[PDB]
């Protein structure tokens, strides 16, 4: 079922070695306490001593590898699902991007794979000597007195049925639990992110007690929870309670009216004990990982992503080093389209272009013309003709040096929390002297001069330290730093004003000359 | 996006609000005989055990009542002789309903319930062993496999053949053995308006496949290619590229029906093609080809396929331009 | 041996019949017969899929019905105390009626709520064969037997009328805010570093929740007087009120750890809510000049919220136990000096020596997680910034530089995560590995109830060992936690 | 009114006056095995039992014969050991027959007859063994529901489609199992004179059903919409409204034919409309729907139709004035 | 195998003793009866009529 899967997926994310190593000295070093202070009981009516302290030995060093085990594995367990997760995820194309909200695919590289890598192994180890101790005690109890059977299997089916029940009614309360601390979080958000609009409106006392109404219900909602988790536990542990109160007397009559030992008798009543107290902290671990296995299931699904077709059907020792020429560039029937379910909003359209230096697009908006820039990196489906840039068609070149070779400039400024050198050099490998160029080109050595470090001062959370102007110029100078002979720019004079509009203009016409705008 | 048939050939079919139901405990008996193996195997065995059981807390209960178990005063004759706990009543019932009967163990006239009871145990051994035999025959005379080693191409084409422009996919048998009465049935699913008004949310209709006589009867032995000519009067003569995409309302249905050729039941091969995985202007590489005295079959590259050109507009538009071609 | 009801040579003479029903045996046996019936017809039809009138009323026969059957069985086990043969026909009815019973709803809901009525003959069969032999038994049970133990009478009368009920049922359907309040006012008291405020407002609530978890394992801790009371006295009827007042004494055992927990989650969750309230204030008062230039980023500012305030809540669960402890092994030395442990347990400076080691682990661990949270802010700064504009990143075709420029964070807090791993792995070790050393060593320094209530209650010690491996955990990442808290509650306030 | 065909497929038809007939026993063996489970498992128990008080009394009978019930001399020997009551033959009969044959009563040499009873009794047995099996199999390998799973709408209706005048109804089938090689006849019924004289009291016309082959095969799924397109060579091609009622000589049989999956046993369904649950100007309402990635089925509302807006005169009225309207 | 056969399924299907040729439709139509004797139904009925000479080609 969900848990079967989840666990398996889990565990199938680890080896097959660790999995033996794991169960195999769980199964071992918990029979193995269990045969030891049973042949205790029985040392109560010597080399014998030598080999009672030779199994405590064993008792130790397989605890030892135990804890290794679980340790390592969980290690493992967590550094491949968070590597997977990442180079998949970032495989994926623009449409899950632009169709999955950003904050759900991030909340699993945030919390999911944290909780992972920092609660799964201590929950795992938890439940796993929980539950074999318990299914110890449990054959022994039922060994030292064998009347005991008759009333253990109704136990289980009690314990069954009812924990199910439990967890039917948790499963949806979990649900809700979910529904009511996501708007906390939302609202968190939309806070940070306006705070100035806010403080500007001066309505905080409204906003303050929306955030207390939604802590309210998520208080209230926590609080259904602990009432279940109670409920069930004082059923449960009356359960334990009432199998102590069976095995013991059991014994005690049995062996003080058909003898047996008094050490075994010892034992019935003391792993009666054990099960009353470890069941408990069974079911409950059992419910922390089926929780965190569902998170390991959801990490699992947001891992079956959509391909991205980075592979060329072409030679990439055919395709030149300098080959972007001059740039002439025939497109033709470029009938495009995001998705398949949408309108092909740009359509029979065809253009032959020289080089010369620039060319020009323009209109009213919702024209589909940053949809026409798209199209030269293949983002846009162009399900129908195709562009030509000087000897080759698009459709056949890697995604990577087909979005490489050819730059470009966004409408909305993005950029990189980090020094000014990492922003336009990803790479290592470009002389400062072409950076001082193409900040002064772009009419920025003149702020940077007054800025302290020089090409060093942090930019801040995607580009919190300047003007949107600033961040739109930032943005031309690291498209500038490029050797290509053609690139295009998506309406990157909206942030400009007129007086650096026409400078930046006659200098990046001057600058270049042989390149195609 | 409710695919109507998997590629596997399942039905995504939803049959809700079934008012009439439960006829006989003969369809959990076909149930049964339908299963898997382990799982069979299990309630047979816990069909014997539970009769066993059944019967030996019978015999048990009777040499109880007969006041047989206690006394063992010898001028007594049991109802069976030599029985002295449940597990003697136990291995006796086993003895008899398996008809194995040893004889330390022994029904004696002196009840005639015991006679009562040894008639019921054989008629019921002798009636279930019957079932189990008849399920475990049925089962086994199953292939129930023989519809899945009956394989198609992953997608389908389409392509120009004498000037037409024909639908194409791949079929093919993976087992040496031949099917009886190979028939195919293509069939075209769809959401259509009648031009009256009324709507049909999974309409069909059967599109004919290509053959000399225009049957419906092929020969598989090598893997060959299932294609449909495009007449005017098939319902893709209106289709174009461009137009099929996963986004598209279309559906193609291929059916596979033939008689096993050991056993005399037809087996039947479902899949299907939706507006994405029907590529076109593609034909398929030929994996047939001459061995030294024989035709290797590469099942690689089975549904391999390869780009030739081919017109961008419909068969109704193939049909006209020609036609503008052919008028001088 | 394993006589249904057979004892000696008289009750070799216990089968006999002057009358079948006379025989108390006989008719106890007879009840078993339908309920095997039942079971061996219904199993089949169930693994077939497995491999409406009083239906709440069913529902509530049902658990009227598993309710007595238990009490049964619990009679039935009872009754043979005095017997030395086991003679086990008073309980192994019981048994298999339950073990019916269940199977009985299984297939009822298995079968008409899924696949189709009219098939319920069986079960209307098998209510019909139960209820007679009870009224059977019941009859015979009337005059014949003595009837000492009137509970038995009680209970064949109760079973006689709900098989009565059930038949019945059969048939039929056969027919058819303040804490952030306290909080601010505790932090201007304290002001004129947050523990302070903390407890000073709401210590009254942990130390309460902490009172009553000491008394509850005092109290489970006084069960090994019991078990060494148990032994010695079968050695040579006091036994029984023994065993029974262990099973009270773990009845009011449990219902106190329910409410000291009950107690400490509440306490929890109340923090949560304050701590986030403080924090919505505090961002209400907030600066942009420093979100913008200096220290902080959204992104972590609502980790905070979320992890931060979790770590807190799961903290404060977990801390009453940290408390409790102490008073559990400070007795639990007493207690063994006190009973046969009277000298010579040397046993337990192992674990005197244990404590140092322990927050020795917590310190060392301490040290690593500083850097596995400051290596995770990273990561988590690296990958928000990076989905947040991720069309520049395809487009520019910088995929794979900041794949691996996230990889190298990545690696870093792996490193990190793996020395911590390595440190909990020597705890959880070290807790699960001390306790048999220590009965080793107890025990072998002697060169037979003692050695054995030793076992027990070493084991009661050692299970909150078990819970204390990551209540360290919890406790370390608090630390840090409110560490970050009394960082990010000193930034400026536009007036 | 003396319908052909029940609404469930029962054909009330009279046999009179049948000459030949009583051909062997083996009619009677498949009346056997075509029959209900309890009094079929009466049927073999009670052969069982006729057999063991057969030959009970036979060797009771031998042993009477062979002076051995009464002299208890010791110096003879019997030929069966330990029987001294007709009761003690019988298990030994049981014992025989069923070979479970404990051992405390045990055939000698001393009586040839004894011998020949014995292997009498075997041979008996056996083939008595054989024939229980058979028809037991014969009997539980049969679906026999089959045809009763497979539903037709209570009512028939006729519309447009395609301009053209269109007789329909609804079919579906209710298990999940599929149906092998399915086959449609629809067969009009009347009282037909011929133009040279003759009579015909049940003639019948197979009147063929609109397909995009032409053929009679459907894949039954989704319960769909069998339709005749009414020609001018259909016999319908002269029916018309308020010329249907309940007293109107006319009916048409629907017949589905088809393998059903595990079985390879072939079954049939019929069903019968006549002049009065034939709906006029009405449409089947869908009942198929897009699902959360299904196709949701309603088979309430299964046969709901509803009123729709068509001409009131014959399709030789519908052409006639169809041409009046396009000749010009 | 032999008690599972009816084997006289084809005797209770019967055919006229004689065949006649008459006017329908003012065509000429060769004709015959055939009948079933059980009440059992019989699955896809088929027909073939063949008609049988000695001929000589053209
Ligand atoms: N939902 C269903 N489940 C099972 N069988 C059905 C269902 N609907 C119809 N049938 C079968 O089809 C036959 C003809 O159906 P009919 O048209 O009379 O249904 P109806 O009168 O329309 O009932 P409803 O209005 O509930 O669909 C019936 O004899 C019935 O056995
Ligand atoms: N009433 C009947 N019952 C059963 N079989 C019949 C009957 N009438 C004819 N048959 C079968 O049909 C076959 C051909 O029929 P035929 O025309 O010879 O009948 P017939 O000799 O004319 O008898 P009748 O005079 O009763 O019709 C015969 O071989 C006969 O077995
Ligand atoms: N990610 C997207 N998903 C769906 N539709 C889009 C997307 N981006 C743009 N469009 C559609 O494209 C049209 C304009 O495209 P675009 O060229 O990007 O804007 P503009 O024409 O203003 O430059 C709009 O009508 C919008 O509906
Ligand atoms: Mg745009």
């Amino acid at each position: 079922e969900i848990p079967w899967r989840a666990c398996a997926k889990y565990l199938s994310s680890a080896g097959i070695l660790l999995l033996s190593l794991l169960v195999f000295s769980q199964l071992l070093k918990h029979m193995v306490l269990v045969a030891i202070d049973y042949w205790l009981a029985k040392w109560t009516d010597t080399v014998y001593a030598m080999v009672f302290t030779v199994l405590c030995s064993l008792g130790i060093v397989l605890c030892l590898v135990t804890s290794v085990t679980v340790e390592w594995t969980g290690l493992k367990v967590a550094k491949r699902l968070h590597r997977s997760l990442l180079n998949r995820i970032i495989l994926a194309p623009m449409r899950f991007f632009e169709t999955t909200p950003l904050g759900s695919i991030l909340n699993r590289f945030s919390s999911d794979c944290n909780t992972i890598d920092q609660h799964i192994p201590s929950t795992l180890e938890c439940l796993s000597r929980s539950t074999l101790l318990c299914v110890s005690a449990l054959a022994v109890i039922s060994y030292v007195t064998p009347v005991f059977l008759v009333a253990l299997l109704p136990l289980a089916i009690v314990c069954y049925f009812i924990q199910k029940y439990f967890r039917v009614a948790s499963r949806d309360l979990q649900q809700l639990d979910d529904t009511t601390q996501l708007p906390l979080l939302s609202h968190f958000a939309e806070t940070v992110e306006g705070l100035t609009t806010i403080r500007a409106f001066r309505y905080e006392a409204r906003f303050q007690q929306k955030l207390l109404e939604y802590t309210d219900s998520n208080n209230i909602a926590s609080l259904f929870l602990t009432a279940a988790n109670r409920w069930l536990e004082v059923r449960m542990e009356y359960i334990g309670a009432c199998v102590v109160l069976i095995a013991a007397v059991t014994s005690i009559s049995n062996s003080l009216h058909r003898e047996l030992s008094a050490g075994l008798v010892g034992l019935g009543l003391t792993y009666a004990l054990m099960v009353s107290n470890y069941l408990n902290w069974m079911v409950r671990n059992l419910a922390d990982m089926e929780l965190q296995l569902g998170a390991v299931k959801r990490i699992h699904g947001l891992l079956k992503t959509e391909a991205e077709s980075y592979e060329g059907l072409l030679a990439p020792s055919l395709i030149p080093k300098n080959w972007p020429d001059q740039g002439k560039i025939q497109i033709q029937n470029l009938s495009v389209r995001y998705d398949s379910s949408l309108k092909p909003v740009l359509k029979h359209v065809n253009a032959l272009i020289a080089p010369g230096q620039k060319i020009g697009i323009c209109g009213r908006t919702g024209s589909g013309k940053s949809s026409f820039s798209l199209a030269f990196f293949r983002m846009v489906d162009t399900f129908e003709g195709h562009i030509i840039i000087d000897g080759i068609d698009i459709a056949k070149l890697p995604l990577h040096t087909l979005r490489s070779r050819l730059s470009i400039i966004l409408q909305d400024p993005v950029l990189f929390s980090g020094t000014i050198r990492f922003n336009l050099d990803p790479e290592r490998k470009c002389s400062d002297s072409t950076l001082w160029e193409a900040l002064e080109i772009a009419q920025l050595k003149l702020v940077v001069k007054a800025l302290p470090g020089g090409l060093d001062a942090i930019i801040t959370e995607g580009g919190e330290n300047f003007s949107q102007g600033q961040r739109q110029l930032f943005c031309l100078a690291r498209a500038f730093v490029r050797k290509t002979s053609i690139f295009i720019m998506d309406e990157a004079t909206a942030s400009i004003d007129m007086a650096t509009e026409n400078i930046l203009q006659k200098v990046v016409m001057t600058a270049f000359a042989d390149r195609t705008v | 996006r409710a695919r109507f048939v998997s590629k596997k050939g399942n039905c995504n079919v939803a049959h809700k609000n079934i008012r009439e139901q439960g006829r006989f405990l003969q369809d959990v008996f076909t149930t049964l005989v339908d299963l898997k193996w382990p799982h069979t195997l299990l309630i047979f065995t816990m069909s014997f055990l539970c009769s066993w059981l059944l019967f030996a807390m019978a015999w048990w209960l009777i040499a109880f009542a007969h006041g047989d178990l206690a006394p063992s005063e010898g001028t007594a004759e049991p109802c069976v002789t030599s029985i002295h706990s449940f597990s003697s009543a136990f291995l006796f019932s086993i003895e008899v309903q398996v008809t194995i009967g040893f004889g330390g163990r022994m029904v004696t006239e002196e009840c005639p319930l015991a006679i009562l009871i040894l008639i019921v145990q054989n008629i019921v051994g002798l009636m279930i062993n019957a079932i189990m035999l008849g399920c475990i025959f049925m089962k086994t005379a199953q292939a129930h496999r023989r519809a899945e080693t009956l394989i198609f191409s992953k997608h389908a084409v389409i392509a120009l053949r004498h000037g037409r422009l024909c639908f194409m996919l791949r079929v093919g048998d993976l087992r040496k053995s031949m099917i009886i009465s190979a028939t195919i049935h293509m069939q075209v699913v769809r959401k259509t308006t009648s031009p009256e008004g009324e709507v049909v949310p999974l309409h069909q209709v059967d599109i004919p496949m290509e053959n000399g006589v225009g049957g419906n009867s092929i020969f598989l032995v090598a893997p060959l290619i299932i294609y449909h000519v495009i007449d005017a009067n098939s319902p893709l003569y209106d289709l174009a590229p461009s137009d099929l995409h996963h986004h598209q309302d279309l559906e193609i249905i291929v059916i596979l029906e033939g008689v096993v050729e050991t056993t005399g039941i037809t087996t039947q091969a479902r899949t299907s093609y939706l507006a994405d995985e029907i590529l076109w202007g593609q034909r398929f590489v030929p994996i047939v080809a001459e061995e030294d005295g024989r035709y290797s079959v590469d099942y690689s590259k089975f549904g391999n396929t390869i780009k030739v050109p081919t017109p961008l507009c419909t068969a109704r538009q193939l049909d006209e331009d020609h036609s503008l071609l052919e008028a001088l | 041996p394993l006589a249904f009801c057979g004892s000696e040579n008289h009750s070799a003479a216990y089968r006999v019949d002057q009358g079948v029903l006379n025989n108390g045996c006989f008719v106890d046996a007879l009840n078993v017969v339908p309920h095997v019936f039942l079971l061996f017809i219904t199993f089949p039809i169930l693994f077939i899929g497995w491999g409406f009138p009083g239906h709440n009323l069913r529902w509530i026969l049902t658990f009227m019905l598993l309710f007595v059957l238990v009490c049964e069985i619990a009679e039935g086990i009872l009754s043979d105390g005095v017997t030395e043969s086991h003679h086990l026909h008073l309980y192994m009815p019981a048994g298999m009626a339950f073990m019916a019973a269940v199977t009985s709803v299984v297939y009822y809901h298995n079968i008409e709520t899924s696949n189709f009525p009219k098939l319920l003959i069986a079960l209307l069969v098998y209510w019909t064969l139960a209820f007679i032999t009870k009224t059977i038994k019941f009859v015979k049970f009337l005059d014949h037997a003595i009837g000492f133990s009137q509970l038995r009478f009680c209970l064949t009368g109760l079973l006689v009328i709900l098989y009565g009920m059930l038949l019945l049922v059969e048939v039929n359907v056969i027919r058819v805010n303040y804490q952030r309040l306290c909080e601010a006012f505790d932090a201007q008291v304290r002001k004129d570093a947050i523990w302070q405020a903390l407890s000073h407002a709401f210590g009254r609530r942990l130390v309460l929740s902490s009172t009553f978890r000491i008394l509850a394992d005092l109290l489970g801790f006084a069960g090994p007087l019991c078990i060494f009371g148990i032994v010695d006295h079968l050695g040579k009827a006091n036994a029984y009120v023994l065993a029974v007042l262990l099973f009270l004494a773990l009845l009011l055992q449990r219902t106190f750890l329910q409410a000291s927990y009950y107690v400490a989650i509440e306490t929890g969750i109340n923090l949560r809510g304050a701590i986030q309230t403080k924090i919505y204030n505090k961002i209400m008062h907030l600066s942009t000049s420093n979100l913008s230039m200096g220290e902080m980023t959204a992104g972590q500012i609502c980790n905070l919220v979320a992890i931060d305030t979790n770590q807190l809540m799961w903290f404060f669960f977990l801390c009453p136990n940290l408390w409790a402890m102490p008073v559990q092994i400070i007795v639990g030395v007493i207690l063994l000096y006190y009973i046969l442990g009277v000298s010579a347990l040397i046993g337990a400076a192992v674990i005197i020596l244990l404590a140092p080691v322990q927050y020795f682990v917590a310190t060392k661990l301490s040290q690593a997680q500083r850097s596995t949270l400051e290596y995770s802010n990273e990561r988590l700064k690296q990958t928000n910034e990076m989905l947040r504009g991720i069309k520049l990143l395809k487009l520019y075709a910088w995929e794979n530089i900041f794949r691996t420029r996230v990889e190298t964070t990545r690696r870093k807090e792996m490193t990190s995560l793996r020395a911590f791993a390595i440190y909990t792995s020597i705890s959880i070790f070290m807790n699960t590995a001390i306790p048999i050393a220590a009965v080793l060593i107890t025990f072998v320094g002697h060169v037979p109830s003692v050695a054995f209530a030793s076992l027990s209650l070493f084991h009661i010690l050692v299970t909150p060992l078990f819970l204390l491996s990551s209540v360290v955990r919890s406790t370390v990442k608090a630390l840090v936690s409110v560490q970050k808290l009394s960082e990010f509650l000193s930034s400026a306030e536009i007036r």
